[PDB]
């Protein structure tokens, strides 16, 4: 349920 | 009410007593464990969110040039935001309409809908303590909220709250964000263009812990891993582009093969002449990737807006609410049916799942496909996303166990595909734990259960880059050689080290299964 931030 | 630069629909959430309504919290206390309270607040801070008033200021993330950029408020077509949420707190809700309201132009915002997908917290159920529609009659009356009686998830809400909208274009938001100054109006603008266009604004970041305003969030070109995800465009990656386009102009709109989700702006008209939502997905997952592959297949375009700026609270140790664990696993097979062939490779690395995806359901959308003209996943790869280390099934040229027959063991995750762990050696037999996959543009050697894990000279399995670091190359004799060190890897001992090549050495000799996919993906049963 969790979209990650890009690096 | 008294509205100007800062407040362009004026001061929000006042009392006719002249107070706001809505009280905030004293500073977080000074004994707070920050893994416990980011576990209170479903992934973020509640403590230090409840404290913070609703009309934050947030820096101007925009490129000086952005600013340097004129709109026309009056040519422009007015946008319906939505917003949907489920269990969302009130600050954070809150604050997300504060910024809306107050950094978009009412001329440009038609409406705000806010769509409660079965929530349950009692501020907002309707038998509950009536803050949050208490509190809505202090602000505009742009602002709408409608409720689903049980929640769908984030395709049901969406629909919900399109279905609803009264504008031409929409524009969706999550419910804890902060925008950056003109968000709304390049959006706008580039769809007025074309309504074949879905627009995405570049994301930023809200610290979860302390809520600090962070530069970098998602960004533009965003492409897919095999595990059916989302995935920026690494290093070796951007470089195969075109050179005119591996630096563009901080103002010029790039396309981009997928998008994050949830953050998008659309013509209402073309989003359902363009498949809408498959309203089969259930609560989270997946859905952006459905949509990415379904726009680019059936004639629309998919562009991000590097002067559209919106702050987001990625979760961090902690999750808002809980969703089915079968849910995901379904959402990614209704995806694989806009792979085509490449079904198979995604299937085998989400692990080969059977599972109930509403098949009858699916083959309704099969029909639609090919009514509609969609195009293949192949002119998707080659045309859309052809910087991919997997533009064919070709660049996949072995899956499966790498056995060494000397020893008679073959190589073993050891339970974690996940990156940063020992590989091993173990008797074969045949479970996903012991298959292994080959990129070859990018000589990786990855477990098929996760293509951000690759194997290393040292023996543990990292973080896939794409340098040289990790370029194995497979020789026709049978070794895995090291292209930087031209060393070869050995079984010698049953422990894994690097020696010098020698194709008589049946210790560094590996057997691995060519990979022959059918020309079409047959769906499992049910
Ligand atoms: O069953 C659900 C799950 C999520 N959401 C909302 O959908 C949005 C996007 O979900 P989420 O925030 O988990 O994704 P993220 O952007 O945080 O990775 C949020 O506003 C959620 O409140 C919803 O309405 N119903
Ligand atoms: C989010 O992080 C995970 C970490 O495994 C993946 O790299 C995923 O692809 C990331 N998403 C984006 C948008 O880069
Ligand atoms: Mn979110
Ligand atoms: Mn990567």
């Amino acid at each position: 349920t969790t979209t990650t931030k890009k690096p | 009410e008294g509205a100007g630069p800062g407040r362009l629909h004026g001061r929000l959430g006042i009392k006719p007593d002249g107070q706001p309504g809505y009280t905030r919290a004293p500073s977080p206390p000074t004994d707070l464990s920050m893994p416990q309270a980011l576990a209170r607040g479903g992934g973020f801070n509640l403590y230090l969110s409840d404290h913070l008033e609703l009309d934050r200021t947030a820096p101007d993330a925009r490129h000086a040039s952005c600013r340097q950029l004129h709109y026309d408020l009056s040519t422009l077509p007015k946008a319906s935001v939505i917003i949907v949420f489920y269990n969302e707190p009130f600050s954070t809700l809150m604050r997300s309409v504060h910024s809306v309201l107050n950094g978009t132009p009412p001329q440009i915002l038609e409406e705000l809908i806010l769509v409660d997908d079965g929530s349950t917290l009692p501020y907002i159920r309707e038998d509950g303590n009536q803050q949050l529609v208490e509190y809505l009659k202090l602000l505009p009356a742009k602002v709408r909220l409608i409720r689903n009686e049980v929640r769908k998830g984030i395709v049901g809400a969406r629909m919900k709250g399109i279905r609803a909208s009264r504008a031409p274009i929409f524009a969706i938001l999550d419910s804890h964000i902060e925008v950056s100054p003109q968000w709304l109006e390049p959006l706008l603008l580039r769809i007025k263009e074309d309504s074949r266009r879905v627009v995405m604004p570049q994301i930023d970041g809200i610290d979860a812990e302390t809520f600090k305003h962070i530069a970098g969030g998602i960004g533009c070109k965003l492409g897919f891993l095999w595990k059916l995800m989302e995935h920026s465009y690494e290093g070796h990656q951007t470089a195969r582009l075109p050179p005119e386009e591996r630096q563009p102009s901080p103002t010029d709109f790039q396309t981009s093969p997928a998008m994050a989700g949830g953050l998008f702006a659309a013509n209402k008209a073309f989003f359902f002449d363009v498949g809408a939502y498959d309203e089969d997905f259930q609560f989270w997952g997946t859905e952006n990737l459905e949509l990415s592959f379904r726009l680019w297949q059936c004639g629309g375009v998919l562009e991000c807006a590097p002067c559209s700026r919106v702050y987001h609270i990625f979760r961090k140790g902690g999750s808002g609410y809980s969703s089915p664990g079968d849910s995901i696993t379904i959402n990614k097979m209704r995806t694989m049916l806009w792979m085509d062939e490449y079904a198979d490779l995604a299937w085998r690395v989400i692990g080969k799942p059977r599972v109930n995806y509403r098949p009858e359901s699916l083959e309704k959308r099969r029909e639609w496909r090919k009514r509609k003209g969609c195009k293949s996943f192949r002119w998707f790869m080659e045309n859309v996303f052809p910087e991919g280390d997997v533009v064919t099934l070709d660049d996949v040229p072995y899956l499966g166990p790498l056995r060494n027959d000397k020893i008679g063991m073959c190589l073993d995750n050891m339970g974690w595909a996940s990156p940063g762990h020992a590989v091993g050696l173990e008797y074969c037999h045949g479970g996903d734990t012991q298959t292994f996959m080959f990129f070859r543009k990018v000589g990786h050697v990855m477990p098929v259960n996760d293509d951000e894990a690759c194997l290393q000279p040292s023996g543990r399995l990292d973080w896939c880059r794409g340098t040289a670091q990790f370029w194995w190359d497979f020789t026709s004799s049978g070794q895995l050689m090291f292209r930087e060190t031209k060393q070869c890897l050995s079984a010698f001992g049953r422990k894994l080290r690097m020696v010098e090549c020698d194709d008589t050495d049946p210790y560094q000799i590996w057997s691995w299964t060519a990979y022959n996919p059918p020309d079409t993906f047959t769906f499992p049963s049910v």
